[PDB]
C-alpha cells in the first residue's frame, strides 16, 4: 500500500510531541577535503563526527508554505527559498501540515570557541546526575538518545560577543 | 599590603600560627578567610624555597635571538618567588650585545576587581546589581627584564653570547647536596 | 555531611558535597600509573626505593658526565639451545645491575634470548 | 533538509504501538471501468469506495528482510513474492526495521457477499456503545478512525462458504 | 567539569589569578570558594609535578 500525504501529518504530530527532550548537536571541528560542498549524510550512523556538544531546542513546531493574500498576515517564518506558516497540532491535517521546524541558539562562553562543519537534532537526550544546564558537553551526557536529522555544513565563528544560532525544516519522506 | 583597611590580613610569619579553627554561631571575618589561604600560600613557599631558588627553569622557556639583538622567550616552566609558574606571556627585549647581560623575569602584582572583569560578578544572578559584587583578584603577570637585579635572572650573556647552562630542571638545594 | 552542630538552625540542612578519587589496577593502559612491569612471567625491574622522575633526570645529566655507562654486577651470557625454533639458538642473560647513559637498570631475574642460527654460504 | 533512516524506524515503531485500535477493511463492491486496469490510490481520500465493512487486525509488528545466516533460526514470513523477519520494538534501530506487517481475515459468511477491488488498514476505529465483536459493518461503527494505508486491486468474489485474507506490508516512505 | 551550574568554579590556570582577596559586607559567594581551594591544589600540582610523574611509588 501507499504511505498517504496524511500519514507523514500524523508522523510529523508525534515528532513534535518529543520538543521536551529535543537538543542541538553541533561537529566536526577539523576540515573536509574541500569546504565549498561537503558530500552526502551517511543515514545509517547515530552520532555526529568530532561532537562537539549539546544545547536545549528554543523552538519546536509544525509548518506548511503559505499561500497569498490570506497566511501572508499569519504566524509567518521564511526558510529552503520558501514562505511558511507555524500550525499548532490540533490543526495539522486540516492545513496539511507535515512538516517539522526545530532551533536553538548559542551564546558567549557556553560551550567550546572556534568553528564547526556538521549540525543535528536528537531527541531523548538525558544529562548525568545534577546537571541541570540546557548546554552539555559529551562527558556531561547520560545518554544521547535518537540523532533524528543531521548534515555537513558549511562553517561559521563563534567568539565572545557573537550569537551562534542552528536550525531545521524536516519530514519523513524526499520525494514519492 | 594585604594588613591594610579593605583586607585586614592578620598573617605573620613570627606568631607561628597554622590553623585558622572556626566556631559555630559567630561572624565569618573576610580577615579569616585572607589567613586561611595566606598560611597555606606562604608554606608552599617555604617547600619551594627548600628546594628551588627565584629563576630556577623547570621546563620550556627556550630563548631566540635575532640580528637585531632582539631577544624572545618561548612558553615553559620556571620557579620565581615561592610557587612554580608557567610563562607564556610572549615577551621580547632587545640586548645591548656589549658586556655581561642577564635576562631575568620579572613579577608584577595587580588587583583586579568586579569593575575591570565583569565575569567576576555573581555568575547565579549574571547581571549588575547592590549584591553581585563580591571578592577581588589578586593578579600576577610576568614580564621580560634587560639588566634589572630584582628580577629573578633565567639567562646570562656576554657580548651576545650564552655564558652558563643546565640541561635539566633547576633545583638550587639538590645542586648543593649533589656538590 | 549534614550539618551535626548541636543546636544551632542549620542542623541536619544540606550542605557542601565532596569531591572522591579512588584507586584500582588496569592492563597495558599508556595512560595508567604502572606499578610494575613483567616478562614472561617473572618481574622484570626492581622498585627498591621512593621514587622522582626529575631528581633522576638531574642525574641522568651526572652520571656518564662523571664516570660513562659501566656494570655492576651480573649479567652474564649463557647458551641454552632451546628448542623455541629449530632456525634459532637460545641464550640467556643473566640477572644483574648495571648503568647505562644516565639511568641504573636493575633485575631481580634473568633475561630470555634467542638468534637466528647460520646458513648463508 | 533531508530525512534518515533512524527517523523511519521510529515513526514505523509509533504505529505498531497503535495496533488495538487497527483494523483492516475492504470496499468497492461494483467494477471499476476497467476490470484489468484499475486507477492509482489518491493519498487524500479519508475512507475506501463502496465500504463493506471492517475486522480487528489479527497482526501488527515490524518486520525486515530475512537474511542468510543469522535469521536462518528466527520468526520466517513469506510476503509480495519476497521474504522477511519479525523484529520487536525494543530492537528496531538495531535490526533497522522501517517496514510495519499488517494483516486480517475475513471468514465465512461473518461480512457482506460478493465482490471487492479496494483494500486499506485503518487506525482509532471506535463501535457503537454493547458492541464488542470484531467483525463490524459500517452502521455498527461509531468513529472510522484514521485510514493510514490503503490500495486498489482487480476483483474477487466470496461465496458463503469462502474467504477473504488481506495484508500489506508498508514503510513511511515509498521510493528513492 | 567545575565550570558548569552545580558549583560555577571559575578557576582557569591562564589567568595567573593566585589569591581571592575578599571584602567586607558583601554577599559571598561558593565560586569564590571552590576557586580559593582549586588555586593552592594546582600549585602544589606544579611543584609535584617538577619532582614527580603520574607513576611513581613511595
Amino acid at each position: 500500500a501507499i504511505a498517504t500525504y496524511n500519514s507523514h501529518v500524523e508522523l510529523a504530530k508525534y515528532l513534535v510531541s518529543k520538543a521536551d527532550s529535543v537538543y542541538l548537536t553541533i561537529g566536526k571541528s577539523t576540515p573536509w577535503s574541500n569546504e565549498t560542498n561537503p558530500p552526502q549524510p551517511d543515514e545509517n550512523a547515530t552520532v555526529l563526527q568530532e561532537v562537539i556538544g549539546y544545547k536545549k531546542a528554543t523552538k519546536v513546531t509544525l509548518v506548511r508554505p503559505s499561500k497569498s493574500p490570506e497566511d501572508d498576515n499569519k504566524n509567518l517564518i521564511s526558510y529552503g527559498n520558501k514562505s511558511w506558516v507555524e500550525v499548532t497540532p490540533e490543526n495539522a491535517k486540516a492545513e496539511g501540515a507535515k512538516w517539522v521546524y526545530l532551533e536553538s541558539s548559542i551564546v558567549g562562553d557556553e560551550l567550546p570557541l572556534g568553528t564547526y562543519r556538521q549540525v543535528g537534532f536528537v531527541m531523548d537526550l538525558v544529562a548525568k546526575s545534577g546537571i541541570s544546564k540546557f548546554n552539555l558537553v559529551p562527558s556531561e551526557v547520560e545518554s544521547t538518545g535518537t540523532l533524528l536529522f543531521f548534515d555537513n555544513k558549511q562553517f561559521q565563528n563563534r567568539s565572545e560577543q557573537t550569537t551562534a544560532k542552528e536550525r531545521f525544516i524536516v519530514e519523513v519522506d524526499p520525494n514519492s | 599590603n594585604f594588613k591594610g583597611s579593605p583586607y585586614l590580613d592578620r598573617f605573620d610569619p613570627s606568631k607561628d600560627r597554622t590553623k585558622v579553627l572556626f566556631n559555630p554561631d559567630r561572624p565569618l571575618q573576610q580577615a579569616e578567610l585572607n589567613e586561611m589561604q595566606s598560611i597555606d600560600q606562604y608554606y608552599l613557599k617555604n617547600l619551594g624555597d627548600a628546594i628551588f631558588k627565584d629563576g630556577d627553569k623547570q621546563s620550556g622557556l627556550g630563548f631566540t635571538l635575532s640580528e637585531d639583538n632582539v631577544l624572545t622567550v618561548n612558553p615553559g616552566y620556571v620557579y620565581i618567588n615561592g610557587k612554580i609558574r608557567y610563562y607564556d606571556n610572549d615577551d621580547s627585549v632587545k640586548i645591548t650585545g656589549v658586556g655581561k647581560e642577564t635576562i631575568g623575569i620579572k613579577l608584577t602584582e595587580r588587583i583586579v576587581t568586579p569593575d575591570e572583569d565583569a565575569s567576576l560578578l555573581d555568575q547565579t544572578s549574571g547581571v549588575p546589581s547592590y549584591f553581585s559584587k563580591g571578592a577581588d583578584r589578586l593578579e600576577e603577570k610576568m614580564s621580560l627584564t634587560v639588566n634589572d637585579p630584582t628580577s629573578a635572572t633565567i639567562y646570562t650573556f656576554m657580548d651576545g653570547d650564552l655564558y652558563i647552562q643546565s640541561t635539566n630542571a633547576e633545583m638550587d638545594k639538590i645542586n648543593k647536596v649533589l656538590a | 555531611l549534614l550539618d551535626q552542630t548541636s543546636g544551632v538552625p542549620s542542623y541536619f540542612s544540606k550542605g557542601a558535597d565532596r569531591l572522591e578519587e579512588k584507586m584500582s589496577l588496569t592492563v597495558n593502559d599508556p595512560t595508567s600509573a604502572t606499578i610494575y612491569t613483567f616478562m614472561d612471567g617473572d618481574l622484570y625491574i626492581q622498585s627498591t626505593n621512593a621514587e622522582m622522575d626529575k631528581i633522576n633526570k638531574v642525574l641522568a645529566e651526572r652520571t656518564y658526565d662523571e664516570s660513562g655507562s659501566y656494570k655492576v654486577n651480573g649479567f652474564e651470557l649463557f647458551s641454552e639451545g632451546n628448542a623455541e625454533d629449530d632456525d634459532h639458538v637460545s641464550v640467556v642473560v643473566d640477572a644483574g645491575k648495571a648503568y647505562v647513559k644516565g639511568f641504573k637498570v636493575d633485575k631481580p631475574v634473568s633475561t630470555r634470548i634467542s638468534v637466528p642460527k647460520s646458513y648463508d654460504l
